[PDB]
């Protein structure tokens, strides 16, 4: 059925270029393809449209000069290139399908999953996982100094879900991220139940299991 | 650029209530090419309304777009718990095809004070020469809260970061984590580490403390 499959997450230094792909399956010269980006904690921002049936494009004037959209008929894939990147460009880059290229104008009805582009002078780097040591008791893991997003945290390999809060990451002034994950448990449970946080940083192929003791 | 101004920024309502969301354009949106999107969690936007008043395919009839010119409204006639989300308007006729800044619709519940917990740095972290001290504010409402770090009763400033969870789907509360980061050198200079929490559910700000040792 209808799918927009985007290329994987990328890290770029300031001044570099990125090209995001948007591979159509289930339908790409039949429909307008659109590009929308979303910075973490911000709203969506429209970038561009292409008519893949004749190569016509429209670009946001702010971010015209730096942006190019193209489409390859043969591989059924559309591309957005953004040049002269700064940390202002760190965003989830969505492609989307709007109306048919022969139809009335329409908004974006089908969205890709987005490609996270992180623009930074930091290098890819797995976290340090530190315990947050403990009748309800709070305990946790501090997942510090990793780059880029994201990291996933589970407890007791996903056995423990009730009372868990995994917080949004903060971007430290070092350019590295830090995140906490906490859980509230019965105080009587301590020194009977073992608590291990399971941290996965896919981007650095890092898995840490950290036991939290009283 | 057509600028879209949505209001309010935040709407706190009971499930079952009517919600009215406004989108004002800085100029006429020709053809009424005004769309409404819903966004939840970490998902792409979902189209609700096109041409200002037309429900997209498989969108329930409790959603209603109206207006024309510079003045548009999304009404949700009866809020189901899945409708608490961010709503963006967008004009899709004039380049650039601008979005509004979003209205957040959040569940209105009774006031709940945070439960506050403070975590000293681990010995594992101190071995590497930095001290992260963490303050947890657990399961509070409303979202508005203030953390003040103190070190021997001196107010801190510029050396902490915090983040807030999404509204909990079971109890409609928020939680907040604040981290104070110091060098092991600066940490070892002081005894009393405290986070002071201000919240509508607290009669006065509450402080949670430990002594290094």
């Amino acid at each position: 059925q209808v799918q927009l499959v985007q290329s994987g997450a990328e890290v770029k230094k300031p001044g570099a270029s990125v090209r995001v792909s948007c591979k159509a399956s289930g339908f790409v010269t039949d429909y307008f393809i659109q590009w929308v980006r979303q910075a973490p904690g911000q709203g969506p921002e429209w970038m561009a449209w292409i008519n893949p049936h004749n190569g016509e494009t429209d670009y946001a004037p702010k971010l015209q000069d730096r942006v190019t959209v193209t489409c390859d008929t043969s591989t059924n894939t559309a591309f957005m290139e953004l040049s002269r990147l700064t940390s202002d460009d760190t965003a989830l880059y969505y492609c989307g399908r709007s109306g048919r290229t022969d139809a009335r104008r329409a908004p974006v009805s089908y969205w890709g999953q987005g490609a996270l582009v992180t623009v930074s002078s930091a290098s890819t780097k797995g976290p340090s996982v530190f315990p947050l040591a403990p009748g309800t008791a709070a305990l946790g893991c501090l997942v510090k100094d990793y780059f880029p997003e994201p990291v996933t945290v589970s407890w007791n390999s996903g056995a423990l879900t009730s009372g868990v809060h995994t917080f949004p990451a903060v971007l430290q002034s070092s350019g590295l991220y830090s995140l906490s994950s906490v859980v509230t448990v019965p105080s009587s449970s301590l020194g009977t139940q073992t608590y291990i946080c399971n941290v996965n940083h896919k981007p650095s192929n890092t898995k840490v299991d950290k036991r939290v003791e009283p | 650029e057509i600028v879209l101004t949505q209001s309010p920024g935040t709407l706190s309502l009971s499930p079952g209530a009517r919600a009215t969301l406004s989108c004002r354009a800085s100029q006429t949106v020709r053809g009424n090419y005004l769309a409404w999107f819903q966004q939840k969690r970490g998902q792409p936007p979902r189209l609700l309304i096109y041409l200002a008043s037309n429900r997209a395919t498989g969108i329930p009839d409790r959603f209603s777009g109206s207006g024309s010119g510079t003045d548009f409204t999304l009404t949700i006639s009866r809020l189901e718990p899945e409708d608490f989300a961010v709503y963006y308007c967008q004009q899709y006729v004039n380049t650039p095809e601008t979005f509004g800044q979003g209205t957040r619709v959040e569940i209105k519940r009774t006031v709940a004070a945070p439960s506050v917990f403070i975590f000293p740095p681990s010995d594992e972290q101190l071995k590497s020469g930095t001290a992260s001290v963490v303050c947890l504010l657990n399961n509070f409402y409303p979202r508005e809260a203030k953390v003040q770090w103190k070190v021997d009763n001196a107010l801190q400033s510029g050396n902490s970061q915090e983040s807030v969870t999404e509204q909990d789907s079971k109890d409609s509360t928020y939680s907040l984590s604040s981290t104070l980061t110091l060098s092991k050198a600066d940490y070892e200079k002081h005894k009393v580490y405290a986070c002071e929490v201000t919240h509508q559910g607290l009669s006065s700000p509450v402080t949670k403390s430990f002594n290094r040792g």
